[PDB]
């Protein structure tokens, strides 16, 4: 239980907050809200419109 | 004067804000290496 | 509840500005035509023209009426035709006649709790009505209110 | 296909004489809540080998 | 006062300021290149009828 | 008749049901409580919260038209309540159909209904209220946001439970594949006379 | 809060008011069955731990 | 296109790995029974645990049912459809091209006796193989055969 | 007059016969949202779950 | 935005460049030939008469 | 401060003022009808809050 | 006099003022500014009346 | 497995800082010399008028 517990607590939450950091990067670095359509979507849709 | 407009509509839509990701960026980056440190003790 | 509520708010919000901003530049243009229209007019008045300078002025006002209507059937940045109501899908006048062919009503939208507003002048409003402060027609008919009527009615006239 | 009604069919694998025909083992019935009302009940039977 | 939406409070607070600021900026460059204090329609709605 | 339930034995009478208000000790009555009044009023509050949302979505989705021009489609599917009839009522083929009219009215309860030998007594298991049955004009059961539809060779003291929510969450689904079907108008694009356009909101 | 039912209904309603502005927007509409299937999905998955 | 060839091949290791721990499961279930037997209540705490976690495993290869019979021997079910293995006795399944379409491949599994019942992409969607399929399926093709159309 | 029949394909609704080209690309993009968006959402849910 | 790329004021401010640019080559124009007139642009009418 | 029922009050009479040195004037008359309206949003959003 | 002995009611006048409140004018021609009539001999008003 | 760095966002900026580079080598020369076209297809059709 509780070691191997503790251990798996603190890696979810590194995890988590780690990959929160590279999403930031990533919309720092391209200049932008998106690239991937998951990222919004319907913004994608209009933005085609709009082009 | 169109075209202006629709490129300040685009700019819009494709952009976020400058201020609010490089903050949020730094403060959450300070909370993960809080986190480093508090598993690096809980090892212990 | 409350956060997405606003949120909400503030993109039909944007969505009003984005209408409203565009519609602005366009009537511009319509009124800087309608004033050159106006000068025009003036000279058309003068009695000392040579008749084909008459007909030649009718070019001019033919080239302004173009102008006008070109304004009249414009788009927004999506294809959709503004001036239409809620018909955004179909071009809204006929050059031959100047016949109006959207809907009557303006387009709503809410941007706020309280705040229910209207993005979209469909064309009779701007180019089929003359507010109450009307130069009345001096001899008792009713005044004009199609402003291709009344420039295809000059043309007429001075061709 | 009949709301509180089903139709069963059963088979020996191992026998090849067992072919199953579209008669129906067995129909079973269930009342007012879809508690079993009667139907379950058949005995089978199949060649034996070797 | 728990925050971390304090810590962050302060910052935002500055963003907001600066976000006014940069606006009243675009506002003052704006009118300064165009010459004119009526550009849009919502300078001076009666003035641009007038 | 969907349940465990903990029964005692008796010499040769068998087995015996109990009350879980009896058998509430330790391990098995947590679990008998938890069950039923924790669990099972969960389930109904969520069947309620479900049940109005997609019903009281369609009822207001019907009055517009669609892309198509049509008399817009409605959306969701949703689970119908279920009655139960109890065993030891008399007949074993009486099926007491539910019967809705009122999403804006339902209440996140079991019902437990009983033919008292003139009228009908009424109660919402939570709550338990007691209160004689209200009916239609017709001769059939009314309860606030559902209705029932009554046997006739009933027993006296013939003793009826009612879901009217707990069901509805479990077949739920978008029934409209397609765009086009969305109720966005609220007039047709095909009418005579009037016009939506492609954005009539 | 994955399992916020809320937030799945949040967002299906940000897609109806951003297709409320816009009626025609396929994208729009097509996106607003969807925020209902994972409305629906959410509802699903609550109830089937129940 | 590509993306399809990839997952054809991922799905035949995977049935190749399905057959792999059925008759892992068959010796367990055999071998609990002899060592219980010899037991007289000696419990295999370690081997017990080793069926469980194989369970485990392959249910995530695969929609997978678990059940215990009399005796303490399990009963396993292709849940959508019918159950495979019970006693000692696990059965077989076979990588194959599709009957509608030969260009892609799918599982087959047998009732020894019946046949190696070809099983189309169709009841497969969940666990690993499950998530190629399903993937593969609905939103590759329908991405495909839209880009291809309005096209 | 021809190349002008070609361009003005361009505004046409062909495709859907009440799409055109353009919308029909904007289409697939809102259809891989919205399952891209449903499936993410699922996954994460189900993945607390277990 | 991200990184203040694409700036909205450059590009108005060089709008109003341009119709500055235009309005001083037209009086250079002018002042340089003699003329109110060197163009059927400058009085379509009255070129004619 | 800028939202406050004070600057809207204020702005809603200014209004009124162009328009009494211009009672005949349709644009002023109608520009009135905005802000007045606006005073009407001031209200009810702030009511609700509370 | 409906009420019995000490019974009590409760006005609470101003708490749904601002809710139902709502503007009644859209036309330029609706607003009154003339401090007399128009379309009587006794009177000058003409249109300009502020 | 995925959120391996592999300073996944370090070679992100790069791809994006050369690309900055190659607009603001394009600025550069059109800057310098005057011309807009200077490659064989900054403008194919315009290049051959």
């Amino acid at each position: 239980i509780s070691t191997q517990m503790m251990y798996e607590q603190n890696m979810s939450g590194i995890t988590n907050s780690q990959a929160e950091w590279m999403k930031l990067g990533e919309q720092m670095s391209t200049g932008k809200r998106v690239t991937n359509p998951s990222d919004d979507p319907i913004a994608a849709s209009q933005a085609v419109v709009l082009s | 004067d169109r075209a202006l407009g629709q490129k300040l509509q685009m700019s819009n839509l494709v952009d976020v804000d400058w201020n609010s990701v490089i903050s949020s960026y730094v403060m959450q980056q300070a909370a993960l290496q809080a986190s480093y440190k508090t598993f690096t003790d809980m090892q212990g | 509840q409350a956060q997405a509520q606003n949120s909400q708010y503030a993109l039909a919000r944007t969505f009003a500005t984005q209408k409203v901003s565009l519609e602005e530049s366009v009537l511009s243009q319509v009124t800087t035509a309608i004033q050159t229209a106006q000068e025009k007019i003036v000279y058309a008045g003068n009695g000392t023209l040579s008749d084909d300078d008459r007909a030649s002025l009718a070019t001019d006002l033919q080239g302004i009426r173009d102008q006008l209507m070109n304004l009249a059937n414009s788009t927004d940045g999506n294809g959709r035709y503004i001036f239409a109501g809620y018909k955004t899908e179909a071009a809204p006048f006929d050059q031959a006649t100047g016949g109006y062919h959207g809907g009557e009503k303006s387009v709503t939208q809410q941007v706020d709790s309280a705040r229910t507003m209207v993005i979209g002048h469909t064309g009779a409003q701007i180019f089929n009505s003359i507010t109450s402060n009307a130069v009345p027609e001096p001899d008792g008919s009713d005044s004009e209110k199609n402003l291709f009527v009344m420039l295809d009615t000059a043309i007429a006239a001075l061709k | 296909t009949k709301d509180n009604e089903w139709a069963v069919y059963t088979h020996d694998s191992s026998d090849p004489a067992a072919t199953a025909p579209t008669t129906a083992s067995t129909t079973l019935k269930f009342n007012e809540n879809g508690i079993l009302e009667s139907g379950g009940t058949v005995n089978i039977t199949t060649g034996t080998i070797n | 006062m728990a925050q971390v939406i304090n810590t962050n409070s302060l910052s935002l607070l500055t963003q907001n300021n600066l976000n006014k600021s940069q606006s009243a900026l675009g506002t003052a460059i704006e009118r300064l290149s165009s010459g004119l204090r009526i550009n849009s329609a919502k300078d001076d709605a009666a003035g641009q009828a007038i | 008749p969907t349940r465990t339930t903990v029964a005692y034995v008796d010499e040769a009478a068998g087995n015996i049901e109990i009350p879980e208000k009896l058998l509430n000790t330790g391990s098995l009555g947590g679990l008998l409580t938890f069950r039923s009044q924790d669990l099972d009023q969960t389930r109904n509050t969520l069947g309620q919260l479900a049940l109005a949302f997609a019903d009281a979505f369609n009822a207001q989705h019907t009055k517009g038209y669609d892309a198509d021009g049509n008399k817009g489609k409605d959306f969701f599917s949703i689970g119908s309540p279920v009655v139960y009839s109890n065993s030891n009522n008399a007949d074993k083929t009486v099926s007491l159909t539910a019967k809705v009219v009122d999403s804006t009215k339902v209440q996140a309860t079991d019902y437990k209904i009983v033919f008292d030998g003139t009228d009908w007594q009424v109660t919402r298991t939570a709550d338990n209220t007691t209160f004689t049955a209200t009916k239609d004009a017709d001769g059939k059961l009314e309860i606030d946001g559902l209705k029932v539809t009554v046997g006739t060779g009933a027993q006296k003291n013939d003793s009826f439970l009612l879901k009217p929510v707990s069901n509805a969450i479990v077949d739920m689904n978008v029934k409209v594949t397609n765009e086009a079907e969305i109720a966005m108008a609220s007039e047709s694009k095909l009418d005579p006379d009037v016009d939506t356009g492609d954005s009539d909101n | 809060k994955s399992s916020s039912l809320s937030g799945s209904l949040q967002s299906f309603f940000t897609s109806l008011q951003t297709l409320v502005s816009n009626a025609e927007d396929p994208a729009a509409r097509q996106a607003l069955i969807g925020k209902a299937e994972g409305l629906v999905n959410q509802f699903k998955t609550t109830d089937q731990y129940l | 296109r590509d993306q399809d060839k990839q997952v054809n091949i991922a799905i035949g290791s995977s049935v190749a790995q399905i057959n792999n721990y059925a008759k892992q499961i068959a010796n367990l279930n055999d071998q609990i029974s002899r060592m219980t037997g010899v037991g007289a209540g000696a419990s295999p705490n370690d081997l017990l645990d080793q069926r469980d976690q194989l369970v485990s495993e392959l249910n995530k290869i695969v929609g997978v049912e678990v059940s215990v019979q009399d005796g303490g021997t399990y009963n396993l079910t292709m849940a959508n459809g019918y159950t495979l293995v019970q006693g000692s006795t696990a059965r077989q399944l076979a990588a194959v091209p599709s009957s509608a379409d030969p260009t892609r491949t799918t599982v087959a599994y047998v009732d020894e006796a019946a046949g190696n019942i070809e099983i189309p992409e169709k009841l497969l969607n969940t666990g690993s193989l499950g998530g190629l399929l399903t993937f593969r399926s609905q939103d590759l093709d329908q991405t495909r055969n839209t880009l291809g159309q309005l096209a | 007059r021809n190349g002008q029949a070609l361009l003005d394909l361009q505004n046409s609704n062909v495709v859907g016969g009440n799409k055109t080209f353009n919308d029909a690309y904007a289409t697939l993009v809102s259809d891989v949202g919205n399952k891209t968006s449903t499936l993410k959402t699922s996954s994460t849910t189900q993945a607390n779950v277990v």
